[PDB]
């Protein structure tokens, strides 16, 4: 059933003039200069101000249309640089050597010398987004259809843009619509994820196999037909893997070993391009289309059958559990918070697995070798993916405070782990500190007899080793299943377990990544720091509404400063605080994972193989026992591999080492708020508005200091912008010059 | 235990009062009109000095006054 | 409709706007005006 | 008068309340009736249920025996509830309401105890009872 | 092994093996107590009967690890 | 109450060996169930210093190594009696009177922990360089 | 017999909903659906293993034989009027099959939609 409303706001402009107009108290104009920042904090914060739920619903599912037009716009923005200021056509005659270059600089104060000899005829930055390798697997092979993408975006731009003016302002859906979680997940199932592999099914065979296939014999960028002759001639197509000529007619006597040719599972890397083959990537998008399709199958409508999320929660509910999962289902149709904590989990979860299965089983033609890319794909994909951790951390907390209910959450499981919530923190207090004993307390040790000059003391290879035989176990368990257990796989699921190495041009596509006692010490060093963001996160949801100290902690909001200086001082008691706290804690959890991956690859992995067989890495298998100790940590991967950051100036690189530089600016500029206060910055107005007073100018809106949670937001976004800018500086710096 | 002085700038609100978290104030009548009321600190014994008091009083210059004194384990809040 | 653009940060951005705009063509005109000619 | 014991809510739980400070010195307890069977987030975890009671509960401190009635009042509309911190092991019986009446609202025959009959700059100066006893603050 | 014996250092594994029996093993009998007694009726907190048995689960358990490592 | 009740706390087969150890004990004198505890912390921890030590591989390695165990139970029995000083001033009256409560017996659990505390020590360096 | 797949509401709505014991329609129409589920893909098998398949001829032939069948299948759901209703006897429940009441045109309903599926599918493999 879709029942609506029918234009209940109109179209004026008369409201823009009011800022605050969604609010009550912010609808009267300001008179402190908080205002400002007491409005835009709260404004895309629906459920402060409005009080239906219904409302507040109609609201976000506007907003995610215009969510949804912006990344069009900014797609476009991407296909649309691709075509007039890039050396894309240039690329695809020859993607060894030339680097991939967008963003052209103006002609202009100094900024000119970043338009460098990159390649071709071009001049401009070297990009390393991997649109390019992006564009080269999609089939695209002129710059018009870059062109055509990007107003063929614009209208989709433009199109959802008016969609989410349609669904408030002209037609609002209800709330009786909007809680049919069943329905909705047998299409997003269905048709957002079932016909999304089998629409790029049917554009990845009938479009791309054919034109990446001639690309591997590489005839000409122009000689390979355009995308829609494939379609149309019945013979040129069936030249190569010839299962046209029978059509569809072994699809539909079930006869379906007759593709065995385009529709495979080759499982390697392709040697030619280093990448994934495009056959198993058809074949895996077709198998993910009929898995999704028949996933979304299974949840009840108006037709009688399937099954009902009310009825699976009850009955899932054992002796350890009580009520299990009573009332659970009645969470989740009831608060956009707890959907959106869990929604952001998964989602930054998942990308974390993209960058991990992207440098190991590399997906695009020439991205793999191309360690400009394969780089940056991982690390900025980690980074999406703990900013979205910690935004799930957050919402879980907001739920707690404002949306979870006692009254109907009576001995299940948000009761039970509510009514054991010390026997968690406290167990995972003691292994946040046993993690941090073990993994960094080995390498203070491995510090001190590096420097006392007893290397049979320290923890390596050749010393007293930690060797990790679980992951070597695994690491060799999925190396030999390509005939054993996966027999109609050719080679393995990636050559980053076991199996011979693969060249691309003179660099090295992949090659096993080999984990000893220094990969063993590393790795628990993760497993600390996201234990500890864990515990972060994890006692900000748990005691959001009440502790032992302060009893009505949820009437104090979500976000509230403290509760001034009693009991000893309760500064930072709120739920917004642990996930003030968090942000840096991610910021440590994965700027040391990102710090293994770039390090671990350029000395292990990644370098020029000889045309004898052999490969000499780029920083020189120093892994092994240099990575063991802080001050090989710190000479030969931070000290030793900026020289090329530092030394960008005069060449094309010379941006990023003021960034390197701008960065580090930015990050020192955070402390400034984060060791302040606000009772210090507080007087500093008094005399300096006395000052403007003296001189008879004074503003009406008084000035007052920034409240102590924006001082604390603005010192932790300072921070990030300053620690990951400067990553984002040195990793670039680093590997175009040495990849 | 923590001081916590009413000033005779009181307007008997009662906004104070309400905002304390252990009951460590109450209003008393106030014999300079027969009408009004003061606030008054009998249990200060109790005051954790979490200042929510204050943050209660509408005058310009709080009618109560927390001074942070001898800590205690009740003013400290431990359950333990 | 004006009114809209009476308001704080659309008169901080467009008055930014020119007065960057105007450094910047002047620059391109007249290269390097380190000392006064 | 305590009436130890008053059955006690159906509760079974919480890892968060009434530790080893409990059993040496000064718990405490809170005594309401409940005029339904409705469920009410503890100070510890949530959920307990009112009885129809005779509800008592021995929490952990007096913070958590306010902030109780601050929470019952508003969400269930029973003012009937009358603390108290123990025998034996604590001090003063019936903590709140004090005078049988809410302290919120004002009665005859309280006292005016650590009120300052002035404004607080015109406090005296801790420059003027250097090496004097005398509280600055203090009347 | 650094400072013990090759057929020593099993030794540890065996009578570990004993031990990570009965911790587990120990409170999965659920009739416990039948006789016999202890030789000398030291009264001791479990059964000679009981106990023969975690002796040997350990020694299938400890031939179980040796044989594994 | 005060406490949860899940299916597995207060479990028998665990309070078995919980109210059987020698510190939880019914019958044991003060003296002797010290020792108890000493031989058991005692024999253990010259495991650590004799495999893993500043000199492993010498004459050398168990005798040395050994020496450190006992002499980390010197500090161990300092730490016992700053703790009787420090909790039993006076060895004042609580509610139970155990070994751990009120003292009592707290020089007497020392000078217990001590006797294994070298005895179990040594024996396991006779166990390991002999034997 | 009474667990669990005669009782589920998976089969009660599948069960109910097929035009044998849905309410609404009518024996004709009735008939019909009946007649155009059974008759689709009664070509599926003689057009693929017939007496004849490599031949042209083998669409033809094959849907050719499977309008044979449904024409001494409506004299059998004929011979089911002629014999279960001699002189339209009622019985406790007189649905369509319980007595007759619409059987004269559910044996051409039938007739209909059989024949009438294998004229549709007969333009989707030979043809189209
Ligand atoms: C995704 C967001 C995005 C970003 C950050 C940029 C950024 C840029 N664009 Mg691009 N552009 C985009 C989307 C984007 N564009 C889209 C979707 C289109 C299709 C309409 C274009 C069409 C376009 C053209 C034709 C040109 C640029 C140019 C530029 C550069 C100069 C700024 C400018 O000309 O704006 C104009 C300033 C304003 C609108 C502010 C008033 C700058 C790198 C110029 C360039 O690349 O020079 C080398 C240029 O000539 N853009
Ligand atoms: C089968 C057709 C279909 C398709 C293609 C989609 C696709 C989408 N829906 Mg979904 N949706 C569908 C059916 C479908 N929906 C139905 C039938 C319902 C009601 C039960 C919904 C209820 C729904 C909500 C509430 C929301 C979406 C949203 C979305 C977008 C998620 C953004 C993205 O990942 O890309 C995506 C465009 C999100 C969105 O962007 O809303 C504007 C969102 O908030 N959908
Ligand atoms: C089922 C998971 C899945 C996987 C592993 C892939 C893999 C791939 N996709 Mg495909 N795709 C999928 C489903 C998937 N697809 C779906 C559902 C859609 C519609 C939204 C698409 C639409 C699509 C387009 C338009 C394109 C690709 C492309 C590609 C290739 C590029 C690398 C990449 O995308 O990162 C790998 C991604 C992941 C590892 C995360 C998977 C995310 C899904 C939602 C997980 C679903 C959960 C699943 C049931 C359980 C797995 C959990 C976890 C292990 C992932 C790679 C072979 C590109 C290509 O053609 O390259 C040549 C390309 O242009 N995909
Ligand atoms: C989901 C999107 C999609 C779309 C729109 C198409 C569309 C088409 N396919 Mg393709 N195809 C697809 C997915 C898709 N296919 C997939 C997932 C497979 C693998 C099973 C194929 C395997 C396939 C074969 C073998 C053939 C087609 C053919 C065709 C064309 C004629 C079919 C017809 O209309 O009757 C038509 C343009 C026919 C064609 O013209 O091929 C060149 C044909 O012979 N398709
Ligand atoms: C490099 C600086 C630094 C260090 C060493 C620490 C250390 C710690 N942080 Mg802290 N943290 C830091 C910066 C640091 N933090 C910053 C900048 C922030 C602001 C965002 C925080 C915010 C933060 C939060 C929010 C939390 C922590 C927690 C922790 C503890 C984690 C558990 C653990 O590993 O215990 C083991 C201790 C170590 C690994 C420290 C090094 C000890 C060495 C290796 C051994 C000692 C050698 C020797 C015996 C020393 C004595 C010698 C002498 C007696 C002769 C640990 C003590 C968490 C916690 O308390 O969890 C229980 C926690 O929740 N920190
Ligand atoms: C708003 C600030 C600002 C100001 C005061 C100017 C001023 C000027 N512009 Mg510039 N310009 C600006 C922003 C500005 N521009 C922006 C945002 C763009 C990108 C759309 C341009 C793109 C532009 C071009 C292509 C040209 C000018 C030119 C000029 C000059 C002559 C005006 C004319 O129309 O002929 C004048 C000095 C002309 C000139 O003299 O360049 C040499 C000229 O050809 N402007
Ligand atoms: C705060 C210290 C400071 C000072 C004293 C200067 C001074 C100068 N800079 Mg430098 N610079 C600075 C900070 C500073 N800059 C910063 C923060 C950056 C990074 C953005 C730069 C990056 C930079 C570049 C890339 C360039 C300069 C240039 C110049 C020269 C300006 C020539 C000009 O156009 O004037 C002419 C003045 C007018 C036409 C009138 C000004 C009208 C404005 C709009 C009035 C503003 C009122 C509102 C002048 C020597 C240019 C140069 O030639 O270097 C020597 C030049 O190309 N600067
Ligand atoms: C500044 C004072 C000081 C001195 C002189 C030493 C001396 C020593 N330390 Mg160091 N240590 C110190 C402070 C000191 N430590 C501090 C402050 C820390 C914390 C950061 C450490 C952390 C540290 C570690 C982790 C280790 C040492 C070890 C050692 C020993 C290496 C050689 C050896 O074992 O011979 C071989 C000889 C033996 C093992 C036996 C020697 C005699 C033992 C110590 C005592 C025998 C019992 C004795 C009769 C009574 C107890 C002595 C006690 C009361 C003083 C050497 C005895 C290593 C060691 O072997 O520990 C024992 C070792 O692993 N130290
Ligand atoms: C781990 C195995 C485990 O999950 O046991 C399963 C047990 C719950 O099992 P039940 O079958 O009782 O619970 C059914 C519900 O969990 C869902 O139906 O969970 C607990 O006891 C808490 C787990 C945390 C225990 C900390 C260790
Ligand atoms: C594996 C396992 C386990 C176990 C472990 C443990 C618990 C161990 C311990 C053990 C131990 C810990 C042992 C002990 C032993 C001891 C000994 C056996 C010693 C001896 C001693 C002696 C001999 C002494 C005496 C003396 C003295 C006192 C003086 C005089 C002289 C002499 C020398 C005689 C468990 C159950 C947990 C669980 C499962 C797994
Ligand atoms: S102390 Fe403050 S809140 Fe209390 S009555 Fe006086 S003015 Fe009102
Ligand atoms: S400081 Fe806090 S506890 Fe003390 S009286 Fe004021 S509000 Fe109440």
């Amino acid at each position: 059933k879709i029942v609506i409303d029918k234009d209940p706001v109109s179209t004026s402009f008369d409201k823009w003039a009011v800022p605050g107009h969604f609010s009550r108290t912010l609808a009267k104009g300001p008179k402190t200069t908080t205002w400002i920042w007491n409005l835009h904090a709260d404004v895309h914060d629906f459920d402060s101000y409005t009080s239906d739920l219904e409302e507040v619903s109609r609201k976000i599912f506007s907003a995610h249309f215009g969510h949804l037009a912006v990344v069009f716009i900014w797609l476009s923005g991407a296909y649309f640089h691709g075509a007039r200021f890039s050396n894309y056509e240039a690329w695809l005659s020859n993607p060894t050597t030339i680097k991939p270059s967008a963003q052209v600089v103006w002609p202009i104060v100094g900024q000119e010398i970043l338009n460098g000899d990159v390649g071709g005829g071009f001049q401009g930055i070297q990009i390393t987004s991997g649109l390019f390798q992006m564009w080269r697997a999609s089939g695209i092979t002129t710059e018009l259809q870059l062109y055509v993408t990007a107003i063929g975006a614009l209208v989709m731009a433009a199109l959802m843009l008016f969609a989410g003016w349609f669904h408030y302002h002209k037609a609002a859906p209800k709330l009786e619509w909007f809680q049919n979680a069943e329905s909705m997940m047998n299409h997003h199932l269905g048709g957002l994820f079932g016909l999304g592999s089998l629409s790029w099914a049917g554009h990845q065979i009938h479009v791309s196999l054919p034109v990446n296939k001639l690309l591997d014999s590489g005839v000409s960028p122009q000689e390979i037909p355009l995308p829609h002759e494939f379609i149309l001639n019945k013979d040129l197509i069936a030249q190569l893997y010839p299962s046209f000529g029978q059509g569809l007619t072994p699809f539909f006597t079930l006869n379906w070993n007759e593709y065995s040719d385009f529709l495979t599972f080759k499982g390697g890397l392709n040697p030619v391009t280093g990448g994934l083959w495009l056959s198993d990537s058809a074949h895996h998008h077709l198998a993910i289309a009929v898995l999704f399709i028949v996933a979304g199958h299974m949840y009840r409508t108006n037709w009688g059958i399937g099954h009902s999320m009310k009825e699976m929660y009850d009955s899932h509910k054992g002796p350890f559990t009580g009520e299990g999962h009573k009332g659970v289902y009645e969470i989740f149709t009831n608060s956009w918070h707890a959907q959106l904590s869990l929604n952001l989990a998964l989602f930054g979860s998942l990308s974390i697995i993209v960058a991990h299965h992207m440098y190991s089983m590399p997906p695009y033609p020439y991205l793999a070798t191309d360690y400009a890319t394969s780089l940056c794909l991982f690390t900025h994909h980690v980074w999406i993916g703990g900013f979205l951790i910690v935004g799930a951390g957050a919402h879980a907390a907001i739920f707690m405070v404002r949306d979870y209910d006692p009254a109907q959450n009576y001995n299940n499981l948000v009761d039970r782990v509510l009514r054991h919530r010390d026997a968690i923190i406290s167990h995972l207090n003691w292994v946040c500190i046993f993690l941090g004993f073990h993994s960094f307390g080995l390498y203070i040790h491995n510090d001190t007899m590096r420097a006392l000059g007893r290397p049979q003391d320290m923890f390596s290879d050749a010393a007293i080793q930690l060797q990790p035989v679980f992951a070597q176990w695994v690491q060799g368990v999925n190396s030999a299943a390509a005939g054993n257990t996966a027999p109609n796989a050719l080679a393995n699921a990636s050559y980053a377990f076991g199996g011979d190495i693969v060249s691309v041009g003179g660099k090295v596509a992949m090659m096993p990544i080999s984990l000893g006692t220094a990969d063993f010490l590393v790795h628990h060093i993760h497993a600390f720091t996201i234990h500890v963001t864990v515990l972060i996160l994890l006692k900000g949801v748990l005691f959001a509404r009440n502790s032992r100290l302060i009893p009505d902690k949820a009437n104090l909001g979500f976000r509230f400063p403290c509760d001034g200086p009693g009991r000893g001082g309760t500064c930072q008691v709120s739920a917004w605080d642990h996930v003030f706290l968090g942000l840096f804690w991610m910021y440590n959890s994965l700027s040391v994972v990102l710090f293994h991956f770039s390090w671990k690859m350029q000395s292990d992995v990644w370098g020029n193989v000889t045309a004898d067989g052999a490969v000499s890495h780029i920083t020189g298998n120093n892994f092994a026992q240099g990575a063991i100790t802080i001050n090989g940590w710190l000479r030969d991967f931070l000290w030793a591999q900026a020289s090329q950051v530092i030394q960008s100036y005069g060449s094309a690189l010379s941006a990023y080492g003021l960034m390197f530089l701008g960065a580090h600016f930015i990050w020192a500029f955070s402390l400034m708020f984060l060791f302040s206060g606000r009772g210090y910055w507080q007087e500093l107005i008094e005399s300096i508005v006395w000052a403007h007073n003296k001189l008879k100018f004074a503003p009406s809106i008084q000035p007052r200091a920034l409240s102590i949670t924006q001082g604390r937001a603005v010192g932790v976004a300072h921070y990030l912008l300053g620690g990951i800018a400067t990553t984002w500086s040195f990793f670039h710096a680093r590997i175009i010059s040495v990849g | 235990a923590h001081t916590v002085k009413i000033y005779d700038t009181c307007i008997g609100c009662t906004q104070c009062v309400r905002a304390c978290p252990t009951d460590v104030l109450e209003m008393v009548p106030w014999d300079g009109c027969r009408a009004n009321q003061i606030a008054s600190a009998p249990r200060t014994e109790d005051c954790v000095g979490c200042k929510r008091c204050e943050s209660a009083c509408p005058t310009d210059f709080l009618s109560i006054r927390v001074y942070l004194g001898a800590e205690t384990t009740r003013s400290m809040g431990l359950g333990y | 409709f004006s009114k809209y653009l009476s308001t704080a940060p659309v008169i901080g951005t467009l008055t930014a706007f020119f007065l960057a705009g105007l450094l910047i063509e002047i620059n391109r005109f007249n290269p390097d005006l380190l000392v006064y000619p | 008068t305590l009436n130890l014991n008053a059955p006690t809510p159906i509760f079974g739980g919480s890892t968060g309340g009434l530790l080893r400070k409990a059993e040496v010195e000064e718990f405490y307890s809170i005594t309401w009736t409940g005029k339904s069977e409705t469920v009410f987030e503890l100070p510890t975890g949530g959920a307990a249920i009112m009885r129809a009671g005779e509800n008592l509960l021995r929490l952990a401190r007096k913070e958590q025996c306010i902030a109780l009635g601050a929470q019952l009042k508003d969400k269930f509309k029973i003012t009937d509830y009358k603390i108290y911190r123990v025998y034996p092991s604590g001090e003063v019986q019936f903590l709140h309401p004090k005078d049988g009446v809410f302290p919120e609202k004002v009665n005859p025959g309280r006292v005016a105890v650590g009120s300052n009959k002035r404004r607080i700059g015109q406090n005296p100066d801790p420059a003027k009872l250097k090496f004097k006893g005398q509280e600055t603050f203090d009347s | 092994t650094q400072s013990v014996g090759e057929a020593a250092e099993k030794s540890f594994v065996m009578l570990a093996s004993v031990l990570f029996a009965g911790a587990v093993g120990g409170p999965g009998i659920k009739m416990k107590g039948q006789g016999p007694a202890w030789p000398f009726n030291a009264q001791i907190p479990f059964t000679p009967s009981e106990f023969l048995a975690v002796t040997a689960l350990g020694h299938i358990i400890g031939t179980g690890v040796i044989l594994g490592i | 109450i005060g406490h949860l009740s899940t299916p597995i706390s207060n479990s028998s087969a665990v309070n078995g060996l919980l109210a059987n150890l020698p510190a939880y004990r019914k019958g044991l004198t003060p003296r002797l169930r010290g020792l108890e505890i000493g031989m058991a912390h005692g024999y253990f921890l010259t495991g650590p210093f004799v495999e893993l030590g500043p000199l492993r591989n010498t004459d050398g390695g168990i005798l040395y190594g050994s020496l450190s165990a006992v002499g980390l139970v010197v500090i161990l029995t300092a730490c016992l009696a700053l703790y009787g000083k420090a909790n039993f001033s006076g060895s004042s009256k609580s509610k139970d009177a155990t070994l751990w409560e009120s003292g009592e017996g707290w020089s007497d659990f020392v000078s217990g922990w001590l006797i294994g505390g070298a005895g179990s020590v040594g024996f396991a360096y006779l166990l390991l360089q002999y034997i």
